[PDB]
């Protein structure tokens, strides 16, 4: 499974951002909500005007966030991750999200 | 001391309400706090939301401001 | 080694019940040698 | 093997408890709460309220 | 400094939410207070029982009630087995899946069941394996048929038990 | 707390460290960095510093030409305030000599102290990731279970006998 990178995110560490980005010519809807007592950034995936979102995931470093949905046809079929840039050992946070904040969320797209 | 300072003496500054770090609440009930105002002894008092002084009264009666 | 915790807890359990059983008046005897009031002995202060 | 103990704490702070009561109340001075809420004289307190 | 595990009951709940009174215009009331005390108190149960429902579902504390669902889902069904073994073939089971029955990885397993010193392994020129138990805290008939998953397709093997050397 | 390697304020060779932790350090405190970030700015002269044109300071307007105190202070007291992290100027003392044509001024600058927003990019971390059990402790039990109840039940024995 051949994959390259194609895209990166930043925030900038508003509770409540919401934002429109397109992927593999598709466009999409997110939402970010910051969780205090659990500390993590709670992700919503959804369609332009959906009435609801289509998936909801927390954040988590290393780990297939897409993993369990790559079989609906408004799913993106590539792969999202978050790694850091520093010590490996740094968990994600608020305001460390970024290209050059300390932690690198990215996303790939397969080769077809 | 560290709040009447560096503080000109004409200005007339009063030292009711000012804040003192450091100092830690008068826990006394309010019967108690009475009886130490009659002996001109200051209390440093968690106030409403807060903490701070609460008179610069002297011994002999007359507030500090005026000395 | 917990053989050894296991031993003093066998008489410490031994000398608690004798002070809450301890008739009307009994002394238990403590490791330190002092000597402590069933608890009847010390409802004697009420008992006038 | 022998961690029934999981369940010996649960007394023995109790007892701990008890006898601070039991203290306060003997050797108390001219008082003591129990988990009822209700409050216990110490001795040298009860020979002061009753009746003269 | 701190730990990873946020699922923790708040500390002091209670004295929280009564700091949000605003200028202590009701403090030392005591008809207020009782009632507001009584219905915070009660999300304090609430709250406390808010944790077990996730840590009492881990396979470590899980009890036997339950342990059945977590055993379900992995295809390992209770048979006869008791409650404090049946979390041991749980362990064994789904350790199996990340293993090769080599000499050091077989000490490994051997070794959640039987402490540190408890156990010892022979081995033998011709296929031949012994097992050596000496401070086995359950019964171990019910046990074997696992220890006998985790060896090679042609291992021989002995097993022995006693307490102590 | 803008990051930077540090520079020695006794001699102004790069801070390398004591002989016994000798090695290289990066400025932290935002007051060593604004330290050297006024010493830098200060010593430049303007214009002789190549890629940029513009830095530094005009030293040559004043040096050498019959000035009024009066306008340098004002100059030297406005290079101060381009920093976007100072919060005021305490005092100012411009005295000048005749004799030996010399001018000398002292002041000091207030700067406060902020966060460090994220140690990611910086040694160490803040979390406290779980140990492993050892042995057969998980599946069977713990002996500290034992000992701490014999102290509990040895310290209550202790207790109740006046001491």
């Amino acid at each position: 499974r051949t994959v390259v990178r194609t895209f990166d995110f930043e925030l900038s560490g508003y509770p409540d951002e919401t934002f429109r980005v397109v992927l593999d010519s598709v466009t999409y809807e997110l939402r970010f909500m910051w969780n205090e007592r659990d500390e993590s950034w709670f992700m919503s995936l959804g369609d332009i005007g959906a009435q609801r979102p289509t998936i909801t995931s927390k954040l988590t470093c290393y780990s297939d966030i897409l993993a369990p949905y790559r079989y609906l046809d408004n799913v993106p079929d590539g792969n999202l991750y978050l790694w850091p840039l520093g010590d490996i050992r740094t968990r994600a946070g608020r305001f460390n999200i970024g290209p050059l904040k300390g932690i690198q969320m990215t996303y790939s797209s397969l080769i077809e | 001391i560290g709040a009447m300072a560096a503080n000109d003496p004409s200005y007339g500054d009063s030292l009711h309400l000012k804040t003192m770090p450091g100092m830690v609440p008068f826990a006394g009930s309010d019967t108690q706090r009475s009886n130490a105002w009659s002996r001109n002894a200051n209390i440093y008092r968690g106030l409403y939301g807060g903490g701070s002084y609460i008179e610069g009264k002297t011994s002999s009666g007359q507030y500090v401001d005026v000395i | 080694d917990a053989d050894k915790a296991v031993d003093q807890i066998i008489e410490d359990s031994k000398r608690l019940h004798i002070v809450v059983n301890g008739t009307g008046t009994e002394q238990a005897v403590a490791e330190d040698g002092s000597l402590l009031p069933s608890v009847r002995k010390a409802l004697i202060d009420n008992l006038y | 093997i022998a961690l029934l103990s999981s369940d010996a704490d649960k007394a023995v702070d109790q007892i701990i408890e008890d006898s601070k009561r039991l203290h306060i109340v003997v050797n108390g001075t001219g008082q003591a709460v129990a988990e009822d809420g209700s409050l216990l004289p110490s001795v040298r307190k009860a020979l002061i309220d009753n009746l003269y | 400094l701190k730990d990873v595990n946020h699922i923790h009951p708040l500390p002091d709940f209670v004295r929280g939410g009564f700091d949000y009174v605003p200028s202590d215009i009701f403090s030392g009331k005591e008809n207020f207070e009782q009632t507001l005390r009584i219905l915070l108190e009660r999300l304090e149960f609430i709250d406390q029982k808010m944790v077990e429902l996730a840590e009492l579902r881990t396979t470590l504390n899980a009890e036997d009630a339950i342990l059945d669902e977590i055993g379900r889902q992995l295809g390992i069904y209770r048979n006869g087995l008791n409650d404090p073994e049946y979390r041991a073939v749980i362990m064994i089971l789904t350790g199996n899946n990340s293993k090769s029955g080599t000499r050091a990885d077989i000490i490994a397993t051997l070794k959640q069941l039987f402490g540190e010193d408890g156990v010892t392994t022979y081995k033998g020129y011709n296929y031949r394996l012994d097992i050596n138990i000496f401070n086995t805290c359950m019964e171990v008939t019910d046990i074997l048929p696992e220890i006998i998953d985790m060896l090679p397709l042609v291992t021989h093997l002995r097993v022995v038990e006693n307490q102590g050397y | 707390q803008f990051k930077d390697l540090l520079l020695d304020p006794l001699t102004g060779d790069l801070d390398f460290g004591t002989p016994g932790d000798r090695g290289m350090r990066l400025a932290l405190t935002n007051q060593l960095s604004l330290r050297q970030r006024l010493y830098l700015r200060f010593a430049i002269w303007a214009g002789d510093w190549y890629f940029d044109e513009t830095f530094g300071f005009p030293y040559r307007t004043f040096v050498g030409k019959k000035t009024v105190k009066a306008v340098l202070d004002g100059r030297i007291k406005s290079e101060v305030r381009q920093e976007p992290d100072v919060l005021q100027i305490t005092d100012f003392q411009s005295t000048m000599d005749v004799v030996s044509r010399s001018y000398k001024c002292f002041f000091t600058v207030v700067t406060a102290e902020g966060e460090e927003i994220s140690l990611a990019f910086v040694g160490e971390d803040e979390y406290q990731y779980p140990t492993p059990p050892e042995s057969n402790v998980q599946l069977c039990g713990d002996e500290g279970v034992i000992i701490n109840f014999k102290n509990k039940l040895y310290y209550l024995i202790n207790f109740r006998l006046p001491k």
